[PDB]
RNA sequence: GAUUGACAUUCUUGAUUUUGUGGGUGGUGGUGCAU
């Protein structure tokens, strides 16, 4: 058995507001038996400030494996209760500096949660929500690439194209394996998805701020080839700017 | 009775919340003080002691082994560079009638490139530029010093001796004064400095000498501060 | 040896770096339209 002042813990931070915290539960880390412990804490009851905190100290001690071991099971599903349960959809700024916090480890934080944020249960409104959360603070440079590397060869999902959108709106200094990524993005969709579904102003906006200034990596077959993407796809909002863009690219 | 209502409504839940505090962190106080190093009874009887990842990290390293950039920092179009471009002029003329109306060390620029004649001057002058400004990381003095030495190169170059190849000292000191004036451009305090000395030293000159202190570079420095 | 958790000084995290040079404003918004 567990020495079970946990009763305590869990009665206390179900409606923890301010101060200390209990330094047991500060050494968790170091104690061989975190999740064990919290499964005999049973805090499906929470505090968001306890929220906050026990996430930098699980930032503190997170890998893949911590982060399988806490995230991916009861917290990424309880900021999903909370943002179904929030009826006006008022994601708090607990839970939102909770995130930022959170995003500081970048060992395995896409199966942290991008992984199973594209599970089940992901609108369009809670994806420009996690889109913003994710273009307001600080990101790794390399794991964006293989994050729109991941994502873009990931099935079609209009939560995963403002993702995309987001992360290219993050106006990046793109590697090859991501143009070649976003032209076979091209490739995707084709005659591919244009009889099965039709894109309107989203996607529309969406490679139009791609191809604003991502073109710096474009030979002319791939001029050619945008060219008649536009010749497909015209809408009233693309000629003078993506002319433009294509007589402003290089090589 | 409204007031009061207000007043005595606020106090109770205040008083409600002092006490659920003041409860909490005492919680907090006595579940520390009996738990934090209590637990060494149960430290020892209770222990215990990725292909889409890889794929990620994969993605990751080959971005890390080789990449490329994004040309520069925007979009945008002619006609809002137009309309930016005299709202810049409005600015400037308006401020300007507002205000109307109220790496080298002095001679290591002459050590270093004292070894061609004209064009290779503005070049090296350009090849110091850029040693500094493009690994810039703590380049300012070296800069301002540079920017210091060129006005006072040009001051001992402007009349040594001019019956040589003409054409080529007109277009290398036109070229060296527009380089000078686009760098100096983003630097004003640290030649305007060197300017002021300048004037404090060439009157230094005058108060000894009648006239032929009067060096006949102290022209074209009239004309270029007039052109900065 | 960068930063993270600090058992008040001394060890359990590892490039998210760190510093400059620059620079994008920052969207959990209200209001007709089909709901």
């Amino acid at each position: 058995k567990v020495i079970k002042a946990y009763t305590t813990v869990g009665s206390i931070l179900k409606t923890w507001t301010h101060g200390k915290l209990p330094k047991l539960f500060k050494v968790i880390p170091s104690l061989r038996n975190w999740q064990d412990v919290i499964y005999v804490t049973n805090p499906e009851e929470w505090s968001p400030h306890v929220v906050y905190e026990a996430t930098k100290l699980f930032v503190s001690n997170l890998t893949a494996k911590e982060s399988q071991k806490f995230i991916n099971l009861i917290l990424l599903e309880r900021f999903r209760d909370n943002i179904e349960t929030s009826e006006d959809h008022s994601l708090n700024y607990h839970i939102y500096r909770a995130v930022k916090k959170s995003l500081y480890k970048p060992s395995a934080f896409f199966k942290g949660f991008l992984f199973p944020l594209v599970e089940t249960g992901c609108n369009v409104r809670e994806a420009t929500i996690a889109g913003s959360v994710l273009a307001k603070v600080s990101v790794p440079a390399l794991h964006s690439s293989a994050a729109l590397s991941y994502l873009l060869r990931l099935p079609f999902s209009p939560p995963t194209t403002v993702f995309i959108k987001i992360l290219l709106d993050k106006k990046y200094a793109l590697p090859y394996q991501t143009v070649d990524d976003c032209v076979y993005y091209f490739m995707r969709f084709r005659i591919g998805e244009d009889a099965t579904r039709v894109l309107p102003v989203i996607w529309h906006k969406a490679f139009l701020t791609f191809a604003q200034r991502y073109k710096n990596d474009i030979t002319q077959d791939q001029r050619d080839f945008l060219l008649e993407t536009v010749r497909q796809r015209g809408h009233k909002d693309i000629g003078p700017e993506i002319r433009r863009e294509l007589l402003a690219g290089a090589s | 009775k409204k007031t009061k209502a207000e007043v005595m409504k606020e106090v109770i839940a205040k008083s409600k919340f002092y006490k659920q505090e003041r409860q909490k962190a005492q919680g907090i106080m006595e579940d520390q003080i009996d738990n934090l190093d209590d637990n060494f009874e149960d430290v020892m009887s209770e222990l215990m002691m990725t292909d889409l990842d890889k794929e990620y990290d994969i993605k990751v390293k080959e971005l890390q082994l080789d990449k490329r950039a994004a040309p520069s920092d925007r979009t945008k179009t002619e006609e809002e560079k137009n309309a930016e471009a005299e709202e810049k002029k409005r600015e400037l003329e308006q401020q300007r009638l507002d205000r109307m109306n109220g790496r080298t060390h002095d001679a290591l620029l002459d050590q270093v490139k004292k070894l061609d004649l004209d064009d290779h001057p503005k070049i090296v002058k350009n090849i110091i530029k850029a040693y500094q400004p493009k690994l810039a990381e703590g380049n300012k003095e070296k800069l301002g010093k540079f920017t210091a030495v060129l006005l006072r190169h040009i001051i001992f170059l402007s009349n040594q001796n001019y019956l040589k190849n003409v054409q080529s000292f007109k277009r290398t000191q036109n070229a060296l004064i527009s380089i000078l004036k686009s760098l100096s451009e983003k630097y004003n305090r640290e030649l305007s400095e060197e300017c002021r000395d300048y004037i404090n030293e060439m009157q230094a000159r005058y108060k000894k000498n009648h006239f032929d202190a009067l060096s006949n570079g102290d022209l074209v420095f009239f004309s270029i501060i007039g052109i900065l």
